[PDB]
């Protein structure tokens, strides 16, 4: 069934499961042509596929060449996502294949269902949560590797850095979503909060700064404050 | 012209014969239906005064033998049976006609309705969908479930319609996922028409048979089946031109014949709106679309 606030803790059990987010797969800039008509130019995108329990991120980069000479690209984009996710799962050892794939957008159910026909025991599920994975291109290192790519490419990250060394998955996911929620609501403020202190650096093999436990607390509070301020501004409340 | 005699009518029952129907009273001297047109299948069906639930009946074809109806007070229903003694049977039918205790199949000569609805229905195919090979006629009722329904209990009493499933390996060639899901021509033309049904007539026949069982028995799985077969055609980019023209005729009479008060359970909104207005064949059902809009504009 659908994933929602009720059955949220299932994300962190020992059933392998992956989130799939397709919001950044087909990315364009919109511009004016010489004759004054509008045209799009695609830029590289990505599939955001994530084990919420372990933080393993499979960032399949979608090179603009994929789109060459194809029509109805937004629709294509959903099948290419399905195609790449299915190929991912087939690439994995059996004991690593997910028991569930949760799509962040319901338009992906049919394409993933069709492409997983060979895995009838992998449940494809929608979710009611409003997850912020579209802000994944607000993470500098993820955006850099997408935009530099010159060909289809898979890049693996752990999106929790070394956090699980010290905190549970539930906590790790809540931090992640809080950070991406913030990046999504006001990227400039969110990023200022993260980097204001030159003395807290990002390890070469990490996405986020090496905050101590106490500094994470301060950071999370600042992100929370950010999100609420922006809400009041959005709705004049 | 053929005859289906009834031994008696012990219980008050609504009797249908094709699209026609009569009220018969408890132990009314009713002894059958005469002047039934040869050349088509027919269905004789019942709804007891006391149980407006379970509509039931018998598909049959009089070329295949002498059939009659007899009430069973143990099993509580009007049963179709076959008389093997041709002389004994003409004798019953003659005596009852003499006594004038039979209703006449009330066909208007102008009317092609029943032909139109049964054009491709053949008794031999019905008996594969309703498997009971000891009888030449086929029983169906409101509650019988289909094979596809069963997979998602008693196989003897199932409707063995061809299973159509848009999200299945059968429907989708590995490597043509998007193509084949978005454009079911492959599934229709190769898998179903060339593979299983062999020709469009058999395809249309199951379709009309499914429609008829839904209309006459409110058999839900048959409704499901009808919509599935329509949707498969309408969601194929490439359909023989002769099939499209015939489909438009098929559906028109089916829509024409549906009871107005039943359009709410018998017509799947999604399928019809998709078929008429979104599908590849949105422009190929002119008559079906015209009759749907004028008679059921709400559903759309």
């Amino acid at each position: 069934g659908a994933m929602n606030s009720s059955n949220y803790a299932e994300l962190f059990n020992n059933d392998i499961k992956l989130f799939v987010d397709d919001t950044n797969v087909y990315r364009v800039t919109v511009h004016k042509t010489f004759e004054g008509n509008v045209a799009t130019k695609a830029i590289n995108g990505c599939i955001f596929t994530l084990n919420p329990k372990t933080g393993h991120l499979f960032l399949k980069i979608i090179h603009t060449s994929v789109w060459a000479g194809q029509k109805r690209l937004s629709q294509l984009a959903k099948w290419k996502t399905a195609e790449e996710v299915s190929a991912l799962v087939r690439s994995l050892p059996k004991e690593e294949q997910p028991k569930q794939i949760i799509v962040t957008r319901k338009a992906m159910l049919d394409p993933l269902e069709v492409h997983m026909l060979d895995f009838p025991n992998i449940a494809i599920r929608p979710t009611e949560l409003r997850l912020p994975f579209s802000a994944a291109m607000s993470i500098d290192k993820l955006s850099d590797v997408v935009m530099k790519a010159t060909e289809p490419q898979m890049v693996l990250f752990n999106i929790y850095d070394d956090w699980l060394d010290r905190i549970s998955s539930y906590t790790a996911f809540s931090r992640l979503t809080l950070l991406l929620r913030a990046l999504k609501t006001n990227e400039e403020s969110a990023k200022m909060i993260l980097l204001s202190d030159p003395t807290i650096t990002i390890k070469s093999y990490h996405l986020w700064p090496s905050f101590t436990d106490e500094q994470w607390i301060t950071i999370e509070s600042q992100m929370r404050d950010l999100i609420l301020t922006e809400y009041g501004r959005k709705y004049n409340v | 012209m053929n005859t289906v005699p009834f031994t008696s009518a012990p219980i008050e029952v609504t009797i249908g014969i094709d699209q026609y129907s009569f009220n018969v009273k408890e132990n009314q001297p009713f002894h059958g239906i005469k002047d039934i047109p040869i050349g088509h299948v027919h269905v004789i069906h019942f709804q007891h005064a006391d149980n407006s639930s379970m509509r039931y009946g018998y598909w049959f074809d009089c070329r295949m033998g002498n059939f009659y109806i007899q009430y069973d007070p143990k099993d509580g229903l009007y049963k179709m049976m076959e008389e093997r003694d041709g002389a004994k049977f003409e004798n019953i039918v003659h005596n009852f006609k003499e006594r004038q205790m039979m209703v006449s199949y009330p066909k208007i000569d102008e009317d092609d309705t029943w032909y139109n609805l049964t054009e491709f229905v053949q008794m031999d195919k019905i008996r594969k969908i309703v498997r009971k090979d000891e009888n030449q006629f086929s029983y169906v009722d409101s509650s019988m479930t289909t094979v596809q329904e069963n997979e998602l209990s008693d196989p003897a009493h199932s409707l063995n319609y061809t299973v159509i499933n848009f999200k299945s390996r059968e429907a989708i060639r590995p490597g043509h996922e998007m193509e084949d899901f978005l454009d079911k021509s492959y599934y229709l033309n190769t898998v179903m028409l060339q593979g299983i049904f062999k020709n469009s007539s058999n395809y249309f026949g199951e379709l009309q048979f499914a429609f008829l069982n839904a209309m006459f028995f409110g058999n839900y799985g048959s409704s499901l089946q009808w919509h599935a077969m329509i949707e498969l055609i309408c969601s194929s980019a490439t359909v023989p031109k002769h099939m499209l023209d015939k489909l438009d005729e098929i559906l028109y009479y089916q829509i024409k014949t549906l009871p107005e008060q039943y359009s709410d359970i018998l017509l799947n909104e999604r399928v019809w709106n998709i078929c008429l207005y979104s599908s590849f064949q949105k422009n190929s059902l002119h008559n079906t679309e015209k009759i749907m809009e004028n008679k059921y504009p709400e559903l759309l």
